[PDB]
């Protein structure tokens, strides 16, 4: 991912560009997303083929488990930036829901529908390119873990179709974090998980959620241009 | 009527008099006679005209018409520099004098006699609100190389960007926004209300005024009702 954006960054210098990964440099247009496909494997057998759901294995069911139960602290990694949260909002197509479905796109989880069981994996969604690939990476494998370790349920598949089915028990599905401030406060108190085999330290963490805390102030503290829009003649 | 009108010649030291009417897409009309050509035979028989030179009325042959004076209507026009009286029109047809068929204000009386002639009543009530659009600069043009069209107004929601010679002062009517914010959002008060007595001057009576729904310059002046080829006059 490194090399990846390094390439693009300097390719496109070459040619009289200029590239960004930012998760939503335009209001009213796609945003940049990193969405993240992910799978386990021992002896080369991949571990989330089974006889369960669309093919997979319960093993992978767990980690999608795991996922859902620690997405706002992953957000903290995965969309690590105040403007990922202008990427994940309410739209139809915007990945902010906590379910897993083969269909559905409102879900932050997609099972791709695969011939091969060599094949079979997730796609969590949600990640956008300014999450930090290791950090981001780490943070969802500890994740998923953590839903096998303790054989999380990820509860039913939603293949129904998205809160623009608006209200129907107003929808109390869960979703990523909607702020900046939410996915650090999340990732603060959620932090055992990543802890775990001492992957994470305290320090490691509380430093990164500093400095991104600082980021977040920058922008929280400066008036936006859209305020002068809403309320100069108040 | 006649009578009368002799006496507002007089009275305001009148140097003209415009000779007022409609063609059939609704656009009023005008011609300008000397204050010494309104006599006695002028009103019994009016001023005809080289007409073949209007709009749907246009015949070959028979171009010639009869612009008949209709007395009740005067009134003195508010922005000439020269002391001139207006004076509606009927358009007849020669010798008959009857009304001609393509004449709007006849067909407008035609159907106020009508409605008392079915005995159904006597008179028709009329009460429109119309309302229009203030702005400060348009262009527009269609040649076959393009077309085009650029409206501006200093409300224009769009000019909260734009540099002024003095400072952008900032204070507009958004899209959709611009009902009844009070002044300096709304700048057409004095307008509006110049609007309103000079209308009352010339014999409209005003019920209110108002910026009304648009941005870049909505207005509406409303009007009291009155019968209805009086109020189409009004
Ligand atoms: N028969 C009637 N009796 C009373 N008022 C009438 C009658 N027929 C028509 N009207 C007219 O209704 C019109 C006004 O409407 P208004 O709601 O004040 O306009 P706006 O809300 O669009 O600014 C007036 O011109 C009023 O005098
Ligand atoms: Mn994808
Ligand atoms: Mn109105
Ligand atoms: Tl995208």
């Amino acid at each position: 991912i490194q090399i990846y954006k390094y390439v693009v960054h300097n390719v496109a210098h070459r040619f009289g560009k200029t590239a960004t990964f930012m998760p939503k440099p335009m209001f009213g247009d796609n945003g940049s997303g990193m969405h993240c496909h992910m799978s386990l494997a021992k002896n080369g057998t991949n571990l989330f083929s089974g006889d369960k759901y669309a093919g997979l294995s319960e093993q992978a069911l767990y980690y999608i488990g795991g996922v859902i139960k620690h997405a706002k602290a992953i957000n903290a990694l995965a969309n690590p930036t105040t403007n990922s949260y202008k990427r994940l909002v309410p739209g139809y197509e915007a990945p902010v829901m906590l379910a897993y479905s083969a269909r559905n796109r409102s879900a932050s989880i997609r099972i791709p529908v695969v011939a091969s069981p060599k094949a079979r994996r997730i796609e969590v969604r949600f990640p956008d390119p300014a999450a930090n690939p290791y950090l981001c990476f780490a943070a969802l494998l500890m994740a998923g873990l953590d839903g096998i370790k303790n054989k999380i349920h990820p509860g039913e598949p939603m293949d129904k179709n998205l809160y623009d089915l608006p209200p129907e028990e107003a929808k109390e599905i869960p979703q990523v974090a909607g702020s900046l401030e939410e996915a650090l406060n999340a990732l603060d108190l959620d932090r055992e998980f990543l802890k775990a085999g001492g992957v994470f330290t305290d320090e490691a963490i509380d430093a990164y959620i500093a400095l991104r805390r600082e980021e977040d102030d920058r922008v929280r503290m400066t008036p936006h241009p859209v305020e002068f829009e809403l309320y100069y003649s108040v | 009527s006649a009578e009368h009108v002799l006496t507002m010649l007089n009275e305001h030291e009148v140097k003209f008099v415009d000779l007022r009417f409609t063609d059939t897409k609704g656009k009023e009309q005008h011609v300008t006679i000397p204050a010494h050509q309104v006599n006695a035979e002028f009103f019994e028989e009016g001023k005809m005209f080289d007409g073949s030179s209007i709009g749907g009325w246009k015949g070959i042959n028979e171009s010639d018409m009869v612009l008949m004076p209709d007395a009740s209507t005067a009134v003195i026009d508010p922005f000439f520099a020269d002391s001139t009286l207006i004076i509606r029109c009927d358009i007849l047809e020669p010798g008959t004098l009857q009304g001609y068929d393509r004449d709007p204000r006849s067909i407008a009386k035609r159907a106020e006699d009508y409605l008392r002639a079915t005995g159904i009543a006597d008179t028709v009530l009329f009460g429109p609100e119309p309302e229009f659009f203030l702005f400060d600069d348009i262009r527009f043009g269609a040649s076959i190389s393009g077309s085009h069209v650029a409206i501006d107004d200093i409300e224009g929601a769009w000019n909260s960007s734009t540099k002024y010679e003095g400072g952008n002062k900032g204070h507009r009517p958004g899209v959709k926004g611009g009902y009844f914010p009070v002044p300096p959002v709304d700048s057409a008060q004095d307008i509006r209300s110049e609007m309103c007595l000079v209308m009352e001057q010339m014999g409209l009576v005003v019920e209110a005024h108002h910026h009304e729904v648009a941005t870049a310059g909505q207005n509406e002046v409303a009007t009291r009702f009155n019968t209805m080829t009086k109020k189409a006059d009004e």
